[PDB]
RNA sequence: AUAUGGAUUCUUCACGGUAACGUAACUGAAUGUGGAGACGUCGGCGCGAGCCCUGGGAGGAGUUAUCUUUUCUUCUUAACAGCUUAUCACCCCGGAAUUGGUUUAUCCGGAGAUGGGGUCUUAUGGCUGGAAGAGGCCAGCACCUUUGCUGGCUCCGGUGCGCUUGUGACGGCCCGUGAAAAUCCACAGGAAGGAAUAGUUUUCAUGCCAGGUCGUACUGAUAACCGCAGCAGGUCUCCAAGGUGAACAGCCUCUAGUUGAUAGAAUAAUGUAGAUAAGGGAAGUCGGCAAAAUAGAUCCGUAACUUCGGGAUAAGGAUUGGCUCUAAGGGUCGGACGAUCAACUU
RNA sequence: UUCAAAUGAGAACUUUGAAGACUGAAGUGGGGAAAGGUUCCACGUCAACAGCAGUUGGACGUGGGUUAGUCGAUCCUAAGA
């Protein structure tokens, strides 16, 4: 498994005629001080690796969730 | 520094039904928990609050619900209330006293 | 105070058989055959071990890139970056002292 | 300072093999571990290795010499005779 | 060696029949002259289905016996009916 | 087998750094040379892993006549991938007596030390993905189905002449110097061909196909092997907790395992194994045979003889429990001390 | 070693529960190499066998069971043939 930090890698490799299955986890965690916040990943399988982006803001994956591509299968949870 | 932990705790099922009462429960706790040595040394440090529908504790010093579900064992034994009631868990420090399956 | 076992057919304590011992997620203890280290590149005659090249199995050569087995310059991956200074210095030397025998 | 009288290195034999056979161990025994001169480096480094080979730790040499010790009176005699033998050829 | 020779039984124990039903798995018994390059294509072409992988095991009676595992887009309950057992 | 991207080129076969060297790539025939595979035994020292020990907290179980913030238990993180991490080794500046740096162990410096600044191998660790969705521990709710549901918590640390094991750099020993080949990689050499209209790249990234034959059950020994047998006998190896203790000795205990070996009733002489004994102390017997006595550790002390290394634990004396204290022995933080933390020896 | 129940024609010896002890991590524990060859598991069963017994059994009768691109052999060479 690999993990992609910038984003237009994320959706580029949403795009890649092998994909066909994501996954989109959500995991209640803490950040360090005070608060809990909704960390999400998204998880897109290829066909030799599995690669993972890790968004803390819930409105950037609000926006992922968004414009993700229509054609590809993704289980929520 | 010492921010006070608070332990609720519902008597409701045993109280409702003549085994139990809150007062002397409370009591109990007061002037039996111990801080930095022997019981008595209670100086605005932890405060024991009864409503009859859920004791309320609040201290500063070293305690936890370990401490609380040993003393609570105490009180039931000395009473003979073990057997039929037992000290539980339901969110992390709320507690309350059921019945064993009768 | 668990206890764990050898997990191929060879009973033995050879070179070859060699164990660690791992914490799994599943919350025991298990064996776990450990491979033979890896030796340095030496110089071909220093003797001795050399830089930017990447320590392995002589076989685990045939997967890695150009890059990790060489370096850029001449007798890159070969020699030592001392004894090729000695080695130019010798040749141009000796072609210095033939010239000027043949001059005299 | 001096934990023993005279028996030296020889005294991990302890009391074993007769008195002259240590006495005669000896000699060769503090020869074969002492450090000795390269003289391609000025420094005193030589150190045996494998009886009549002579090592040295910088300077990566290896020499050839005594078993006991890097060079015996016979053979600097040799190259005595042999240093005076080439005079005589030379003119 | 035909393919009549190939597979020589299927396998009838109540421990078989489970595979068949859960694991979606042919037990067949074959010729301890085949191997998983024959068995596979024996299998291929009198059933017209498609076979995943082909594990084999020589019993301790003399004989051989083929585990073949089917694609998610066949039935084995289906194809041993067919056969006529179940 | 190859297609889709990327890089190189009209200077045909790439750039940066003074240097150690760096990189996503970045052609190389015959012949030649190199490296790994590839190696003895011991000693202490450093580091890592599992186990042991232990503090706070979140749940569950035990005891409670009296006492105990108590006793036991769960609190886990695989191969693999990316970023990063050190002893050694190396490079640049500099030019050292007023001799310096330095290991438990004495070696190093004009053949360039100490010092300042950098480069490399990645054992080994740290973080992120794999991965909490898994596994563990709890609570509630439903049952003549052989089969389920929903909630929660799964966190933060300390210590060491500890045990087991891996590994690094050193030291010692030899009239002993402690395997070979398959296989893989690189270097030197410069054949051939090609570009800029298409090549070169399959040692850069992603994408497609396949991986055959035999073993695989169970025991491994006071019942599975070899002994005429189901024989108190024989035969190679791995893992391995707490106490007492110098200790893998003896004694007790947790996890696992066993409760197997004909039984019942009485208690004579004898036999076998284990003990005590008044006064005497070898008078017994061929003969102190067999038994008895001594025994750990700390201190005072120790002869003849000697191949000077030994004899030697020579011989001969004295002490040892429990409890309350005293003095000595360290780290890390602020430039004489000031604060705090931790261990077990005398 | 002991108590009760269950099964059985029949119980000191089989099964379950309760108590009492033992091996004491150089084990009476958990795995293998060679060797053995079905001794593994289920069902039924007692003529003989397990030096008393037996409803038990590695016995007796009938069936089930061993799945690999990554663990071994296969490949290499050593002393030697
Ligand atoms: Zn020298």
């Amino acid at each position: 498994a690999r993990e992609i930090t910038d984003i237009k890698q994320f959706l580029e490799l949403t795009r890649r005629a092998d994909v066909k299955t994501a996954t989109v986890k959500i995991n209640k965690k803490l950040n360090k001080a005070g608060k809990p916040f909704r960390q999400t990943k998204f998880k897109v399988r290829g066909s030799s690796s599995l690669y993972t982006l890790v968004i803390n803001d819930a409105g950037k994956a609000k926006k992922l969730i968004q414009s993700l591509p229509p054609t590809l299968k993704v289980n929520r949870l | 520094q010492k921010i006070a932990k608070t332990f609720t705790v519902d008597v409701s099922s045993p109280t409702e039904n003549g085994v139990f009462d809150p007062a002397s429960y409370a009591k109990y706790l007061i002037d039996h928990i111990k801080v930095e040595g022997a019981v008595g040394n209670l100086g605005n440090a932890v405060t024991v609050t009864e409503d009859g529908t859920v004791v309320t504790v609040v201290s500063t010093a070293k305690f936890s619900g370990k401490y609380l579900k040993y003393l609570t064992k105490k009180y039931l034994k000395k009473n003979q209330l073990r057997d039929w009631i037992r000290f539980v868990s339901t969110k992390t420090n709320e507690y309350r006293l059921a019945f064993y399956q009768v | 105070a668990q206890r764990v076992t050898f997990r191929r057919r060879n009973p033995y304590n050879t070179r070859s058989n060699k164990i660690k011992v791992v914490k799994t997620p599943g919350g025991i203890l298990r064996a776990q055959h450990v491979k033979k280290l890896a030796t340095r590149p030496k110089c071909g005659d220093c003797g001795s071990a050399l830089q930017g090249i990447s320590t392995l199995r002589p076989r685990q050569y045939a997967t890695v890139s150009k890059t990790h087995k060489t370096v850029s310059r001449a007798y890159g991956g070969s020699r030592c970056a001392n004894c090729v200074k000695e080695r130019i210095i010798r040749a141009f030397l000796i072609e210095e002292q033939k010239i000027v025998k043949k001059v005299v | 300072a001096k934990r023993t009288k005279k028996v030296g290195i020889t005294g991990k034999y302890g009391v074993r093999y007769g008195s002259s056979l240590r006495r005669q161990v000896k000699k060769l025994e503090i020869q074969q571990h002492a450090r000795y001169d390269c003289s391609f480096c000025g420094k005193k480094t030589v150190k045996r290795g494998a009886a009549g080979i002579w090592t040295c730790s910088c300077c990566k040499k290896t020499v050839a010499g005594g078993a006991y010790t890097v060079s015996t009176a016979a053979a600097a005699t040799v190259r005595s005779t042999i240093r005076r033998l080439r005079e005589m050829v030379e003119a | 060696l035909d393919s009549y020779k190939v597979i020589e039984q299927p396998i009838t124990s109540e421990t078989a029949m489970k595979k068949v039903e859960d694991g979606n798995i042919l037990v067949f018994q074959v010729s301890m002259k085949a191997n998983k390059y024959q068995i596979k294509k024996a299998v291929k072409e009198l059933y017209e289905v498609d076979v995943l992988k082909v594990n084999t095991l020589v019993r301790p009676n003399g004989t051989k016996k083929a585990y073949v595992r089917l694609t998610a887009d066949y039935d084995a309950l289906d194809i041993a009916n067919r056969i006529g057992y179940i």
